[PDB]
């Protein structure tokens, strides 16, 4: 039984959430923000990512060089990432360097220069990032997957934004973005590891007290996405490995089917030919794929957003003449979530997940990420006892009902990259979403 | 000159992104009225001469031959028929 997550608020509406671990010597403190690229329109798309660069370019007090030195002197590091719905800025340090790190984070978020000279400098760095993501195949595949599934909608936009916007982002629109979005009621200060909650609350009162509150304070993790069945083919015969993602519209964080969808995902599971144990996994798809050498890997996912999600699988394969078999057998295993699954598969997947949801949190950064994610999506940290009860409530017959309304005979979003000549047209893929025998 | 799926015999393909949408997501008869009128008119107009010229020539030839044959086997065509045989 892990120590209890303590939670306090400030007057502005900033949440402070902490989980202490007296066995470790480091601490991850940071700011989780319920805001990301999805909050941009088409004209300022890329702003959130642009700001992440300039946050480390110097403040009203410390210059870029002074900033570098201050963190070097602390001994730990700072890190940041911007997603579609979430922005994170954290600092890993020593136990007694926590007041320094909170002070630096408060500075870069509230009091950043955003000097025209630095905007102009980063504008090239970010332009170069557009031509180097091209190598990260998984990211290419998932960005096209969002673009097509949420065609012409805010969730469909990339985080980097178009080339055109990068050239036209001003300090004015940067300032406007962070003033509108980085408000106290949307922010959570998180501490995990060697942190005292009461000390962290005092540091929040000292540094984050003059944060703006939004005009209309909605609860944390408050949002209509209209999924498009569609495909993107990025054929490249010179690549040796095909990368394919297939997804349906999945579930939001607060869906009643959230846990049902996780169990369904665990029934298919993951596979990697490079891992020794993968040939012996219980998953039927794993067995088919390994015995027939159909793939190098597959990874089931159930990605959630505030008001929608994507549920599907990501495949990589060198077997270019049997892509058809790989996709065929994958979708036939999904069909069985509707037609065939019983207590045998469901109880097995529940066993595996009851541990998996706890295992994931193995370092202070993972714990902080868990507290921060849950507070910004659900408005609260869900205790392991509650999670164990929600998993236990999932029956085989919940899974069947969920798959019958979510997967069975449904439109898919499909992205193929690489030597995908063997990937059949949309209809033949989508025809495998049902079984004529059932 | 033809392989099979995965090795069809295409030159290497690169740089083309292809997009489409589900049959359930699309209106199958989108723009049908425009196509039925304007597209068909364009399509037909561009091919009209290749049908009209040979059809009209061979129909004219037939018409002349059949009319002559008919006339040759009347009373009036007696003399011309006698020469023709």
């Amino acid at each position: 039984v892990s120590p209890k997550t303590r939670t306090s608020n400030l007057k502005n509406g900033l949440t402070i959430a902490s989980e202490s671990n007296p066995l470790v010597q480091t601490a991850t403190v940071g700011v989780w923000i319920d805001a990301g690229s999805r909050n941009e329109n088409a004209y300022n798309n890329g702003t959130a990512h642009f700001f992440e660069h300039l946050a480390f370019k110097g403040t009203d007090k410390r210059s870029q060089h002074q900033l570098e030195l201050d963190i070097e002197n602390m001994g730990g590091h700072l890190n940041a990432y911007t997603s579609r719905e979430s922005t994170v800025y954290y600092a890993k340090s020593f136990k007694d360097d926590v007041p320094k790190s909170v002070e630096i984070l408060a500075d870069i978020l509230q009091h950043s220069k955003l000097a025209e000279s630095a905007i102009d400098r980063e504008r090239e760095v970010i332009t170069r990032e557009l031509e180097e993501v091209n190598k990260q195949y998984e990211e290419v595949v998932f960005d096209h997957l969002h673009a097509t599934a949420f065609m012409n909608q805010p969730l469909g936009r990339t985080i980097l934004g178009p080339r055109e916007n990068i050239q036209t982002i001003t300090n004015t629109e940067l300032r406007k973005f962070i003033t509108e979005n980085y408000t106290a009621d949307r922010m959570v200060l998180v501490g995990a590891g060697a942190v005292d909650h009461d000390a962290l609350v005092e540091l929040a009162e000292k540094y984050f007290s003059h944060l703006p509150s939004s005009q209309s304070p909605v609860p944390l993790g408050t949002p209509i996405p209209n999924f498009v069945g569609s495909e993107v083919r990025l054929r490249d015969d010179t690549m040796p490995v095909a990368h394919i993602a297939i997804a349906v519209e999945g579930v939001s964080w607060t869906s009643e089917d959230y846990y049902t969808a996780l169990v369904a995902q665990a029934i298919i599971g993951n596979y990697d030919r490079a891992v020794g144990t993968s040939r012996h996994q219980g998953s039927r798809l794993s067995n088919i794929v390994s015995e027939n050498n159909l793939a190098n890997s597959f990874q089931s996912f159930s990605t959630s957003y505030s008001d929608t999600g994507l549920w599907g699988i990501y495949l990589t394969s060198e077997n270019t003449t049997q892509i058809d078999d790989l996709v065929h057998f994958t979708l036939k295993e999904w069909n069985r979530l509707s037609t065939s699954v019983s207590n045998l598969q469901v109880e097995r997947a529940k066993s595996q997940l009851k541990a998996g949801l706890l295992l994931s949190l193995d370092g202070t950064t993972y714990v902080a990420e868990d507290i921060g994610r849950q507070l910004t999506t659900l408005g609260r940290r869900v205790t392991p006892a509650e999670v164990e009860a929600k998993l236990e409530a999932v029956t085989e017959h919940d899974v069947r009902a969920w798959a019958q309304k979510t997967l069975y005979d449904k439109d898919i979003a499909l992205v193929g990259l690489g030597p995908i000549e063997g990937l059949y047209d949309y209809n033949r893929i989508r025809n495998d979403m049902s079984m004529m025998r059932w | 000159y033809m392989g099979w799926w995965g090795h069809m015999g295409s030159p290497p393909q690169k740089g083309i992104a292809g997009y489409t949408i589900s049959p359930f997501a699309a209106r199958p008869f989108a723009g049908v009225v425009h196509a039925a009128i304007f597209n068909t008119f364009r399509r037909t107009k561009n091919q009209a001469l290749f049908v009209i010229l040979p059809v009209s020539f061979f129909y004219y030839v037939w018409t002349q031959a059949s009319e002559k044959n008919e006339w040759l086997y009347t009373k009036a065509g007696r003399h011309e028929l006698a020469k023709a045989l």
